[PDB]
């Protein structure tokens, strides 16, 4: 169960993500045409990069029982709701009692991943990911934060 | 007229782990006597099966 996740990151977030998920050599372009070049997992050359510049990066999050999940919500068969941070699903002491497990997406939106004793397949997960936060209005805000740097 | 209701749900999960280690050392004088021929009998089987037994 591997899920593509495309996001836009500032320079600090992009550098952090690149160093955590090792990149040997790659050039990342930004919203405003600035670029940063990683060579041998070390920053080498950066163009004129202003604040609020957005870089597009796609990361794969894979949801499996054995690997840890950053934030999930578990419902016992008795009716108790608990939340667990950064532990695998199998790491629960008594997985026998657990009925449902929902991933949490930092938007306070729950996506069902574990029901009826088995993981949710990829396509039902896509359906639930669309379905969880339908009426999510994002604030519209645009600032150019740049101008053609050279004298032309 | 007074009516009341009350609910309660408890859920306690416990985990234990206990590691025990011991080493009982016993000193018997008999085991010292059996030490004698322990190394010597190594070369009594060498002598009988590899070397000449006549002068």
């Amino acid at each position: 169960l591997i899920i593509k996740h495309q996001m836009k990151l500032h320079l600090n977030e992009l550098v952090d993500w690149a160093w955590r998920n090792g990149v040997t050599s790659e050039k990342f372009h930004s919203n405003n045409g600035s670029y940063v070049i990683f060579d041998h997992s070390a920053v080498v050359e950066t163009y004129i990069i202003n604040k609020n510049d957005l870089f597009n990066v796609t990361e794969e999050i894979e949801i499996t029982l054995d690997k840890p999940i950053d934030y999930f919500l578990e419902k016992d068969m008795y009716g108790n709701y608990r939340e667990h941070f950064g532990i695998a699903i199998n790491d629960l002491l008594f997985l026998n009692t657990t009925v449902n497990i929902w991933l949490v997406n930092d938007d306070n939106s729950h996506i069902l991943i574990y029901k009826d004793g088995k993981l949710i397949d990829e396509y039902m997960y896509h359906q639930f990911e669309y379905e969880a936060n339908q009426n999510k209005h994002i604030y519209p805000n645009n600032k150019a934060s740049g101008t053609y740097p050279h004298k032309t | 007229l007074r009516n009341g209701e009350s609910d309660t749900k408890r859920n306690t999960q416990s985990q234990n782990e206990m590691n025990r280690t011991g080493l009982t050392k016993q000193y018997l004088i008999d085991n010292l006597q059996k030490l004698y021929s322990m190394r010597d009998t190594i070369f009594k089987t060498y002598d009988k099966e590899c070397f000449l037994h006549i002068w």
